[PDB]
């Protein structure tokens, strides 16, 4: 059992610069049989380098591998927009083999203030016995952001899944949606529902709320 | 993205001594709508059944709890036309509803 | 060299799952060549299930030992995978690859297939209107969405049209999340404020193309101007 | 430096409370003060001044709230405009009253 941990989880790079990916192994690998893989969301993963030193057919020469033992580093010269995908390091000397956590690289951009909107549940949806309150964040950077739900001054926990979109191809920004789920009877026992959004580019937190019956 | 109210039509006319300048003297007419919602509104001037297509300027709608707006329009008129007992009518179109107000110099 | 996967798109928990990896253009006769299965749950990394070498040599993962079986049929040139004791947390997309030697591992990858493991049934999606309650801050623009709920499997495409059947470029698609045995997703659209204060059209239609029904609910705009 | 024109509008002869509008146009510079008078007495409340707008010339409009009964009682209303140290007074009254 060889545990592979990759750090950092997310890194922000710029086109044309150099990116270094680190792969940590829990023990030495015989014959340095470590390979790297490239995977794009939607499509299928593709092999780039096998044995950490030999490239495969149809792979550009800008990808270079180095290191041995328990430390391996992947260096890429001439970063391209299409290369901002997730990369995994894997060793095939274990039998059975194991895969690492993987690292995601994003395009570096400036900080943009997000937009917060809250939609109260519709009357038709209330008839089904389930109420869904959404909290939308759009055009923010970096991806790291805290979304907290506060209703009647009581902080909620253990009831938010949280969905986040991928990086925009033309805007390079991120968006996420937070959904509040509660019982219909519990909904009638609360008046004000608000989600708090905290951002690095905002001096003070912005809070949005609504009054039951006015929407 | 609370209430809807029908627009109110008010017409302002110059007094008997409100005409000045070289002969022929000219004055202005003011038609204003207040406490109306939604914002869009159409302002037109009618003179003895004839639409006025020149000599008028309408100020942009500005904000004066239901939201309220106000609109100010100015039409240039001649003293001779006023003395001929001509009737000036302000045409207001709002959400498909038409409101007309008739004013005259007769007591 | 190419690979193709196939199997059921919906399987109930605590049952038997069977997948077939269809490959053509090579034979599993030379040494080093082998076939392996790799799965990846959404939002997670790749997971190694098992690998089979030549001469009927098979390897299994100790974490999943005594739970998977590997069988090969040279006549049909396709490996058969059997999965028992299905669990909702094990839902992932399964891929198969060919190793062209001892050092070149997984040189060619196929396309994969989504195998959803949910106790529920493939019911028609349910749409719910969304009315914005924002006030005292019109800002640059406003947003309006459409709550597609209770759909399975997750395959939905969103298109926004006006009352006069116009075209809108939203491109805002949120991924689905498993909540209470069902996938839930939300879709929004950004529209300029100036266009809202213009045409008398007070509503737009939300359209979803799911292979369980062609319902389309409309969201009435509140109009601000 | 041009003296601003003083004009006061009156309600229609055949009926409409109402408002009084005093307009000063073609004046320079932009700052200007507009007040209202009632029978030669200073008005302390019931009047508002709109922000000065650009028609270089500027335009300023003022609104005075009046009652229907007092207007036709031959009350004297005067719009006072102060500009460049000059004061302009205009007296208006109802034609039919
Ligand atoms: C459907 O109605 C909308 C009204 O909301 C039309 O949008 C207007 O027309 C122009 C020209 O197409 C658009 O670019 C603008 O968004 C709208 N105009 C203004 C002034 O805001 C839309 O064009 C209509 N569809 C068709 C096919 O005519």
């Amino acid at each position: 059992e060889i545990v592979l941990t990759q750090s950092p989880g997310t890194l922000s790079l710029s086109p044309g610069e150099r990116a270094t990916l680190s792969c940590r192994a829990s023990e030495t690998v015989s014959n340095d049989k470590v390979a790297w893989y490239q995977q794009k969301p939607g499509q299928a993963p593709r092999l780039l380098i096998y044995g950490a030193s030999s490239r495969a057919t149809g792979i550009p020469d800008r990808f270079s591998g180095s290191g041995s033992g328990t430390d391996f580093t992947l260096s890429i010269s001439g970063l391209e927009p299409e290369d901002f995908v997730v990369y995994y390091c894997q060793q095939y000397a274990s039998s059975p083999r194991t895969f690492g956590q993987g690292t995601k690289v994003e395009i570096k951009r400036t900080v943009a203030a997000p937009s917060v909107f809250i939609f109260p549940p519709s009357d038709e949806q209330l008839k089904s016995g389930t109420a869904s309150v959404v909290c939308l964040l759009n055009n923010f950077y970096p991806r790291e952001a805290k979304v907290q739900w506060k209703v009647d001054n009581a902080l909620q926990s253990g009831n938010s899944q949280e969905s986040v979109t991928e990086q925009d191809s033309k805007d390079s920004t991120y968006s996420l949606s937070s959904t509040l789920t509660l019982s219909k009877a519990d909904y009638e026992k609360h008046k004000v529902y608000a989600c708090e959004v905290t951002h690095q580019g905002l001096s003070s937190p912005v809070t949005k709320s609504f009054n039951r019956g006015e929407c | 993205g609370v209430a809807e109210m029908n627009p109110n039509v008010n017409v302002f006319v110059p007094p008997r001594d409100g005409f000045s300048g070289p002969a022929p003297r000219k004055s202005k007419l003011i038609c204003e709508a207040t406490n109306f919602t939604p914002k869009p509104i159409t302002v037109s001037w009618l003179k003895d059944g004839k639409l006025v297509e020149s000599g008028f300027t309408t100020d942009p709608v500005t904000i004066e709890t239901p939201q309220t707006y106000k609109v100010i329009s100015t039409l240039t008129i001649s003293e001779i036309d006023w003395l001929n007992l001509n009737v000036y009518t302000c045409r207001v179109d709002h959400r498909g509803l038409t409101f007309l107000k008739n004013v005259s110099s007769t007591c | 060299v190419t690979l193709k996967e196939s199997g059921p798109t919906l399987v109930k928990p605590t049952q038997t799952l069977t997948l077939t990896c269809t490959f053509s253009g090579f034979s599993l006769t030379t040494t080093g060549e082998g076939v392996g299965w790799i799965r990846q749950p959404p939002g997670k990394a790749l997971e190694f299930l098992a690998f089979i070498y030549w001469n009927d040599a098979k390897r299994y993962n100790p974490s999943l030992q005594s739970r998977l079986t590997i069988t090969k049929d040279a006549s049909k040139k396709q490996v058969v995978l059997t999965l028992t004791n299905l669990d909702p947390v094990d839902t992932a997309t399964y891929y198969c690859a060919r190793t062209s030697g001892w050092d070149i591992e997984f040189e060619y990858w196929g396309q994969g297939t989504l195998v959803t493991v949910s106790s529920g049934s493939a019911s028609a999606p349910t749409l719910f209107p969304l009315v914005s309650c924002e006030n005292s801050s019109p800002s640059s623009t406003v947003a309006v969405g459409c709550l597609a709920q209770d759909f399975l499997p997750d395959s939905i495409t969103f298109s926004w049209k006006y009352k006069n059947n116009s075209d809108i470029s939203s491109t805002r698609g949120f991924p689905s999340v498993l909540r209470g045995g069902k996938y839930a997703a939300t879709s929004q659209v950004l529209l300029p404020s100036k266009d809202v204060m213009q045409g008398t059209d007070e509503h737009v239609v939300c359209k979803v193309q799911h292979p369980n029904g062609n319902k389309e609910k409309d969201v009435p705009l509140p109009v601000v101007i």
